[PDB]
């Protein structure tokens, strides 16, 4: 074993304690029930004020909206993550940067989509996710030139490594943005898994399961969604990350798969995914496959907190708080639309 | 020469401390306290005949201490004048 | 008193709503009442009086804004000292009207001042432009009064070269520009600074060049304003702008005077307004915690109160009834309870430091032996055992006395310095620490690393040459030599008070001080722990736990005394028994204690300290080990018997595990605590050696100078010595010794009798006085 | 991994050199030169004894500091959102420092057994003095290394305990048992060092 116990706290111990303290503030099942019992968005804020969230929503206008609540939750998480990153050192700094690459991918996809449609990049900036902000000025004032934007990404963005999967800037106008996004995400997930493995120790032990499940769920959902589309099997198989546990012949069977029944047969070989697919009834009124995978992801991120001397705590906390913000936004949506029947679809955490 | 009252207070407290402690040190040296023998600047020749040479050196060091005490008295007077100015 | 927490009791009050506010106000003034939330089902942000508390918070915001404007202005804030009570009747309307006026008037004043200052500056720029244009149009104005286009404005000085170049480069050789400096530099219209300016006039041919120059100036961030076209218009508009400038100056002065007057009036009473509104807010927030008309028109209050103050609280309620004018009287009632009462210690000014010191590691439980009164001496004393130095103690006591004397001044003049506030709050702690450090420095015979010799040393060197075998030849031959007390007259008894001065100059100093101070540390630590165990017995007797008294304390005291109290007895006995003549065969108590524990009494090596040592030590070890089963097995078995065989949740396995943990913890703790009390010797020796090295490295330089010129050098050398003593020793070593006495008290001493699982009594006392 | 590469290279080179040196000495019949007797004997007992005392104190302090930083980082990090950690979990620091207290106690006990010889010939130095140096060195090694490991262990356990307490107050009281068990190892090392230097006499 790497014996991280000896040296982890030299640099990252204070942040380990800090992130665990932050995780202790994620709403529990009782708090989720209390928020569910509300009647209006104002009452939602009122109940939420008793949790760790506090007065994050007191300043904003009395006529609360789901949009306002969602933006405030996003802003709070961005602030906390930015504080942790600012107080992090080299290895944990790279870990947190890898966490942010996920949103930087979507942001660059937005940038290229707007540019190919001749829209100002500066005017596209506000829609980008805060955690993936392109503070670099090389990819700004591009004059709506896709070639200039590709060069800017390559020169002054951490995505230059993932953009070597493509062959040239003509690929931006050639390939569909979804395929670009998913190729970028495959490369990013593979690099993230490699980095975690190189870190080794408790970090690898507690983090590789999460990335592996991410890869497997990406494979499953890409297969299930590309059935009725023009996305050929050959071009689909290029989008499966190789980190998952399906790499030997599992991804191959999925690539050859031509129906949800075949996808389920492939998933059967792995019991962990077998249960998720069995519970994913997919008919109206019961948990869908995406919801089952969300439950499994939350479970894995929670188990990430049973290890101690590892960076996986930060990724798990970021994902758990993302899920919590999604849950609160969903509860606010149910309150606003008066659809109390489905108000229990939120995936609980802790 | 106006200056900060904090600096004046530090100067006056240091002056009082120096005056008292250096006056006591000089008195003890003059009394020839054996405890402070290590501080006397004597040489091998001083142990030739008797202790009178070491006594004279004790007195010299006591005079040095009293001179330092007087200089600190002047410094404390300057600090007090500065305090009165402020 | 401070012996143990005050008798605490619940109470409940029925009080009619009309008089409830006044009654709770009287309670707030009194300060011996602690309310509790009685409607926790609904969160704080939804209670009955949230409207009132929200309006009070808004009033507080208004007062903060007005106070901030007060600070921005030079005007000061008064301080009367009165603490009027918030008006229970609806004086809130009057206060809200007053503060709304004082805020709206100030905001309107600020906005109008800004706008009118902008207008005044623009008009003065226009005036200067007009005057300089008139000056330029004075070559020969023979005519009294249209193709040429005209503009004029003002530019920042040193931009004339760039601006002229840009004009001559854009409107190529087809525009004219004249410039003139504006002496008495002016203030920028918006940028808001005093900068030199140049007034300039531009002539141009047509519309295209007009647009060119206009845009060029706008980019150059100049300002143009209109200008006259005929001398008559110039004179007319110049007179108009001059008159308007004078009028604006008068209005500016009047409005500024109005602002000053209203702000002075505000500052005259801002503190009283703040205290009024802050109490009102606190009282309403407290009434929130009480039951509401959802159950009864008469308010229900639940409170903790000391038993002795019940009559005083009733009298306060009587005042509330009289002030409110309600015929019905509010009624208080006791009620036997199960909830845990808080810890209240009736702290004093002198005992506040020590009480906070002992509370830091956990607030004592309800009515258990309070360590504060004993700490009041044993924390200064343990601090002095380490920091022991006569001179440093003198400095510390003088500093603490200065803080005590000038405490009122510093208390009035509050600052944000956390370190200084901590020290000042601990002033009495520092004072006692200085006093006991003076005492321990006298005992060590230490004063800035130098002893005193006030009674005369017991060590005479002459008997060495008289009876002994020395001579001047031996003095020449031996570099350090040594001394012995075996020969008759060398050692004339012990020094009457404190360590003998000769040890200061003896190179053998450490060899003796180490042992003496180690024995001192062990002795003081063991006696402190024994006192703690006796206090634990007191706790058990008061709480009526004979189980604890008979298993627990008594086994604990027997174990501690037999193992480690016997060590103190051994130390004292060796001191009193063994002398120089018996030096050769003087045993080592370390080895003897090791052998006591190991049952390794050998037939070789150091002899036995006293007759029967083998038997007595074997008996002591046997009793010590027997005390472990005594603590462990007995109490769990009796508990299980009397709580599961009688009356028939009790879990015997868990109880056994808990008692095993307690016994292991206590037994290992005895050893580890007797060891950790050696930190007294460690820190004392460290302080002494650091002081010695500081002296010998700083002021030895200024003292070991033959030439009389050294008296001047001693000046600076002693300045360095003083700063170093205050920084390294008084501040840092003193802080370390303070915190280690703290740690000793928290762990080694208080683990024997203290629990610290209570709650601090936080009354509804008005501290808004801040 | 540059520094680890340097350490690994030094280790591999040194032990390859030792292997080949031993092969040479054995095979070339020059074993009589590899006089471990002469090494242990000529090497002064004072070196062993004073290295032992120095290790007893220094390694104990090293373990105490290791554990103190390991657990204080966690205490202070957790206390940003729950300051009660600072007041309660100081016991872990107390244990980590009791390790160093044991270290100084055993340094004193070992140093009390030192005494000059006035001899240089091994026959004159004698079994008593040689064994005294060796046993003081061994006791210093025992106490110092046991204290180092115990301090590191208590620090790891105390960081865990502080992190667990930051989320639920009623857990530290049960997790302190692990700290006690980890503390027992330093006591064991102290007992063994005392047994080793029980019958040790230089002079
Ligand atoms: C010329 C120099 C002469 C030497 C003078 C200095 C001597 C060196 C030693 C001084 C140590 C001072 C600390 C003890 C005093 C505080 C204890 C007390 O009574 O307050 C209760 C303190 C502070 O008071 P408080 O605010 O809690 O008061 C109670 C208020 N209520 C009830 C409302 C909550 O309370 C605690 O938190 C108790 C724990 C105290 C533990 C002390 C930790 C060390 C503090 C270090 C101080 C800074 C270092 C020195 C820097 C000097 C340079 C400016
Ligand atoms: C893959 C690595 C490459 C292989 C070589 C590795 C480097 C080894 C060379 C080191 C430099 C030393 C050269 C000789 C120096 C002169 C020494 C001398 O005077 O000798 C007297 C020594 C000792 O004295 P003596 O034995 O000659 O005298 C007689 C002594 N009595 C009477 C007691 C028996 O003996 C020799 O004559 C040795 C001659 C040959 C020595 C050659 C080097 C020995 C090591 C070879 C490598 C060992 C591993 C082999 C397998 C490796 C496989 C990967
Ligand atoms: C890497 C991990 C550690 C293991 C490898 C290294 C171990 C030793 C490293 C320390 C330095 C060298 C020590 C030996 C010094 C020579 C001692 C000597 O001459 O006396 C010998 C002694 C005495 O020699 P002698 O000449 O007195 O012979 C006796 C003669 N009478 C009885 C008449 C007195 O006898 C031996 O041969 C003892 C065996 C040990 C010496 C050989 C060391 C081997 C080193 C490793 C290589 C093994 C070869 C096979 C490789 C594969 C392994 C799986
Ligand atoms: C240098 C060598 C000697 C060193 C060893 C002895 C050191 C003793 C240290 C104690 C002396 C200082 C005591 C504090 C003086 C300041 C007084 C503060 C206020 C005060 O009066 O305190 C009262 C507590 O009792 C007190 O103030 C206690 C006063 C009487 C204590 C008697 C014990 C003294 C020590 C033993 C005898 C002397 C031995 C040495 C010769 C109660 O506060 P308040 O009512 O004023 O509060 C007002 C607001 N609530
Ligand atoms: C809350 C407080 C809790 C208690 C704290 C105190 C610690 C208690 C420790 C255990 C009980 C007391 C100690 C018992 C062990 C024996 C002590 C011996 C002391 C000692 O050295 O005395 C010499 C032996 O006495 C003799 O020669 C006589 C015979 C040996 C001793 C007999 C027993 C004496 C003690 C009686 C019990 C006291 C209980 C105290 C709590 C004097 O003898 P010497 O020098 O003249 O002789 C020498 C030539 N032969
Ligand atoms: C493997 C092939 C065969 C090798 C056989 C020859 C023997 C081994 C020699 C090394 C061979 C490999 C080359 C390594 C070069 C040195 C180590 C890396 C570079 C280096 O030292 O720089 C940084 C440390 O700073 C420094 O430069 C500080 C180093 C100087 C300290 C000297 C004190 C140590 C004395 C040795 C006795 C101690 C023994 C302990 C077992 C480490 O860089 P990084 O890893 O942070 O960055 C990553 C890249 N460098
Ligand atoms: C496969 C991997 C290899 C495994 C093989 C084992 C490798 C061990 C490495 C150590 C060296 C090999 C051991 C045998 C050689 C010993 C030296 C013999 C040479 C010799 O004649 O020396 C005698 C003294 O040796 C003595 O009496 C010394 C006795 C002790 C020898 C063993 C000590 C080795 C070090 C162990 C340390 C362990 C540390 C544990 C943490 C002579 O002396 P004399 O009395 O005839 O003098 C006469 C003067 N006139
Ligand atoms: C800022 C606040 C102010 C701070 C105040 C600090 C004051 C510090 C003053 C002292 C500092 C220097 C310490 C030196 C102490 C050694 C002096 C000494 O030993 O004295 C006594 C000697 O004279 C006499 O002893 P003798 O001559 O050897 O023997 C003769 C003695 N018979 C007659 C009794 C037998
Ligand atoms: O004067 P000297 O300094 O010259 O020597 P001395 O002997 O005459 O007087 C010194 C008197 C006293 C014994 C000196 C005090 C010195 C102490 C080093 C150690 C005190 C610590 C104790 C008793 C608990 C820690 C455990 C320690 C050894 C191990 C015991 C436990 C077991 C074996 C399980
Ligand atoms: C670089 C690191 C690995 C160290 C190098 C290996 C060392 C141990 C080797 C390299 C060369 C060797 C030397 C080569 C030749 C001789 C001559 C012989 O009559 C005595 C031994 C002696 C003097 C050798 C001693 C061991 C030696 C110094
Ligand atoms: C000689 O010296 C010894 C050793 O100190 C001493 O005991 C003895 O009395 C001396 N003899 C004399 C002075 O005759």
């Amino acid at each position: 074993s790497f014996f991280p116990e000896l040296y982890f706290n030299v640099d990252n111990g204070y942040l380990e304690g800090l992130v665990r303290g932050l995780k202790a503030g994620v709403l529990s099942q009782a708090d989720y029930l209390n928020l569910v019992q509300c009647e209006t968005l104002e009452d939602l804020k009122l109940h939420l004020q008793s949790t760790d969230y506090g007065n994050f929503l007191a300043n904003e206008a009395s006529p609360l909206t789901v949009s306002v609540i969602d933006d405030k939750l996003k802003e709070k998480m961005v602030v906390e993550f930015r504080h942790m990153r600012n107080h992090a050192y080299e290895p944990l700094a790279s870990f947190l940067d890898f966490i942010t690459y996920s949103y930087m991918i979507d942001n660059v996809i937005l940038l290229i989509t707007g540019t190919l449609h001749q829209r100002s990049i500066a005017e596209l900036v506000p829609k980008c996710h805060p955690l993936g902000s392109f503070e670099q000025m090389e990819a700004v004032n591009i004059a709506q030139t896709p070639a200039e934007l590709y060069n800017a990404i390559l020169v002054d963005t951490p995505l230059a490594a993932f953009f070597q999967d493509c062959i040239s800037e003509q690929d931006l106008d050639e390939m569909n943005i979804e395929i670009i996004r998913n190729t970028l995400y495959k490369a990013y997930l593979e690099s993230f898994y490699k980095f975690c493995t190189l870190l080794g120790g408790t970090t690898a032990d507690a983090m590789c399961p999460i990335l592996e499940f991410e890869a497997d769920r990406r494979a499953f959902i890409i297969t299930i969604n590309s059935f009725g589309t023009e996305l050929s099997k050959e071009d689909r198989a290029k989008l499966f990350p190789h980190c998952g546990r399906l790499y030997p012949e599992g991804l191959a069977q999925l690539a050859r798969a031509d129906d949800y029944e075949q996808v389920k047969n492939v998933a059967d070989y792995y019991p962990e995914y077998k249960l998720l697919f069995e519970g994913a009834g997919s008919n109206p009124g019961d948990k869908t496959l995406e919801d089952r995978f969300f439950e499994h992801e939350v479970k894995l991120n929670k188990l990430a907190f049973l290890n101690q001397f590892h960076f996986g705590v930060f990724y798990a906390f970021v994902k758990l708080k993302e899920q919590e913000c999604r849950n609160i936004v969903w509860i606010a949506e149910c309150i606003a639309q008066r659809h109390r029947a489905k108000i229990d679809n939120y995936i609980p955490i802790f | 020469l106006c200056c900060g009252p904090k600096l004046a207070a530090c100067g006056i407290v240091l002056s009082a401390w120096g005056v008292i402690m250096l006056i006591m040190l000089g008195i003890f040296f003059n009394v020839h306290s054996a405890v402070l023998i290590e501080d006397v600047p004597f040489t091998e020749k001083d142990f030739e005949n008797g202790p009178q040479n070491i006594y004279n050196l004790y007195e010299q060091v006591s005079y040095n201490c009293f001179i330092a005490a007087g200089l600190y008295l002047l410094l404390g007077g300057f600090s007090f004048c500065q305090v009165r100015l402020n | 008193e401070l012996f143990r927490s005050e008798e605490m009791t619940l109470a409940q009050l029925f009080l009619q709503s009309e008089a409830a506010y006044c009654c709770v106000s009287e309670l707030e003034e009194l300060g011996k009442v602690q309310f509790r939330d009685l409607n926790p089902d609904v969160n704080v942000f939804q209670r009955k009086f949230v409207n009132e508390v929200r309006r009070c918070e808004e009033m507080d915001r208004k007062l903060r804004f007005v106070e901030k404007e007060i600070r921005k202005a030079n005007i000061p804030i008064m301080d009367t000292g009165e603490n009027p009570e918030v008006p229970f009747p609806r004086d809130m309307i009057d206060l809200e009207a007053n503060f709304e006026k004082i805020e709206n008037e100030l905001k309107e004043i600020n906005t109008n001042q800004e706008a009118l200052k902008r207008n005044f500056l623009e008009l003065t720029e226009l005036k200067f432009i007009l005057r300089k244009t008139q000056q330029f149009f004075d070559e020969m104005a023979d005519p009294d009064l249209l193709r040429l286009g005209f503009v004029a404005g003002v530019i920042n000085r040193e931009r004339i070269p760039t601006f002229e170049r840009m004009l001559w480069r854009v409107c190529r050789g087809n525009v004219f520009l004249r410039q003139a400096e504006i002496e008495n530099p002016l203030e920028d219209p918006v940028t808001g600074d005093y900068v030199h300016k140049s007034v300039f006039i531009i002539f141009f041919q047509g519309d295209q060049l007009k647009n060119r120059v206009k845009k060029i100036c706008e980019g150059f961030r100049a300002s143009l304003y209109p200008c006259p076209e005929t001398p008559q218009e110039r004179k007319e508009m110049a007179s108009g702008v001059n008159t308007r400038i004078d009028d604006l100056q008068m209005v500016l002065n009047q409005t500024e005077d109005h602002r000053q007057r209203v702000l002075q009036a505000a500052a005259k009473n801002i503190r009283v307004w703040f205290i009024k509104v802050r109490k009102m807010k606190a009282i309403y927030h407290t009434l929130n915690l009480c039951n509401i008309d959802v159950t009864q028109k008469c308010l229900i209050a639940e409170v903790w109160c000391p038993v002795t103050d019940l009559d005083s609280i009733q009298f306060a309620l009587r005042r509330g009834t009289e002030h409110s004018g309600s015929t019905v009287p509010s009624i208080l009632n006791r009620m036997q309870t199960n909830q845990t009462p808080p810890t209240y210690n009736k702290t004093n000014k002198f005992t506040h430091g020590f009480q906070n010191i002992v509370d830091a590691y956990g607030i004592g439980t309800y009515r258990e032996i309070n360590p504060a009164p004993y700490t009041v001496i044993t924390f200064p004393f343990l601090f002095a055992v380490m920091f022991g130095d006569f001179g440093h103690g003198i400095l510390m006591t003088l500093f603490a006395v200065w803080m005590v004397l000038r405490e009122s001044r510093i208390l009035s003049q509050k600052n944000e310095n956390e370190m200084f506030s901590m020290v000042f709050s601990g002033r009495y702690i520092i004072l006692l620490m200085g006093l006991f450090s003076i005492y321990t420095g006298l005992i060590y015979n230490d004063c800035f690393s130098k002893s005193l010799n006030i009674f005369g040393s017991s060590w005479s060197v002459r008997p060495m040459f008289t009876i002994g075998n020395w001579t001047e030849e031996t003095l020449l031959g031996s570099s350090v030599l040594q001394l012995n007390p075996a020969i008759p007259g060398v050692f004339g008894g012990p020094y009457p008070f404190g360590i003998d001065p000769i040890w200061n100059i003896a190179t053998n100093k450490l060899t003796f001080l180490n042992s003496f101070k180690m024995k001192m540390s062990v002795i003081l630590g063991i006696i402190h722990m024994l006192f703690g165990v006796s206090l634990s017995l007191f706790n058990h007797i008061y709480f009526k736990k004979p189980l604890n008294i008979y298993f627990g304390f008594i086994p604990e005291i027997i174990f501690m005394s037999s193992l480690f109290g016997y060590l103190v007895i051994l130390i004292f006995y060796k001191w009193t028994a063994y002398d120089a003549h018996s030096s050769r065969n003087a045993p080592s108590l370390l080895i003897h204690f090791i052998n006591m524990f190991l049952f390794s009494y050998p037939e070789s090596g150091n002899a036995m300290l006293y007759s029967g040592q083998k038997g007595i030590q074997c008996f002591l070890i046997v009793v010590a080990m027997l005390c472990v089963p005594w603590m462990l097995l007995f109490k769990p078995l009796i508990l299980r018997h009397q709580y599961l065989r009688k009356k028939h949740v009790f879990d015997f396995g868990d109880t056994m595990v808990h008692q095993a943990i307690h016994t292991i913890e206590y037994c290992l703790g005895c050893i580890s605590n007797t060891a950790s009390y050696l930190r007294l010797w460690a820190l004392s020796l460290a302080h002494a050696q650091l002081s010695e090295v500081l002296w010998t490295m700083v002021i030895h330089i200024g003292l070991h100078v033959r030439s009389l010129a050294g008296g001047l050098g001693l000046f600076f050398i002693f300045a360095a010595f003083a700063t170093l003593t205050v920084a390294i020793l008084l501040i840092m070593e003193g802080l370390s010794a303070f915190l280690h006495a703290l740690r000793l008290h928290w762990v080694e001493f208080q683990n024997k009798f203290y629990t610290g699982t209570g709650f601090k009594f936080l009354p509804f006392s008005f501290e808004h006085i801040r | 991994t540059g520094l680890e590469l340097l350490y690994l290279g030094i280790f591999v080179a040194f032990w390859a050199c030792m292997i080949v040196v031993g092969i040479c000495y054995t095979i070339f019949d020059l074993g009589f030169r590899f006089d471990v007797a002469w090494f242990l004997t000529e090497t002064s007992p004072f070196m062993w004894s004073n290295l032992g005392i120095g290790l007893a104190i220094s390694l104990s302090v090293v373990g105490a500091a290791w554990g103190i930083y390991i657990t204080g980082s966690s205490i202070i990090g957790g206390g940003v959102k729950a300051p009660r950690i600072k007041t309660k979990n100081l016991v872990s620091i107390i244990f980590c420092e009791a390790v160093a207290i044991y270290g100084i106690i055993m340094a004193i006990v070992i140093s009390n057994m030192a005494e000059p010889f006035s001899a240089t010939d091994p026959k004159a130095i004698g079994h008593r003095n040689y064994h005294a140096g060796y046993s003081m060195f061994g006791a210093g090694l025992t106490v110092g290394l046991s204290n180092l490991f115990c301090g590191v262990c208590v620090g790891i356990v105390g960081s865990g305990a502080a992190l667990a307490d930051a989320q639920n107050p009623s857990l530290f009281v049960k997790i302190l048992i692990v700290e006690i068990f980890g503390s027992a190892i330093g006591l064991f090392g102290v007992i063994v060092a005392i047994l080793q230097t029980s019958r040790v006499k230089m002079g």
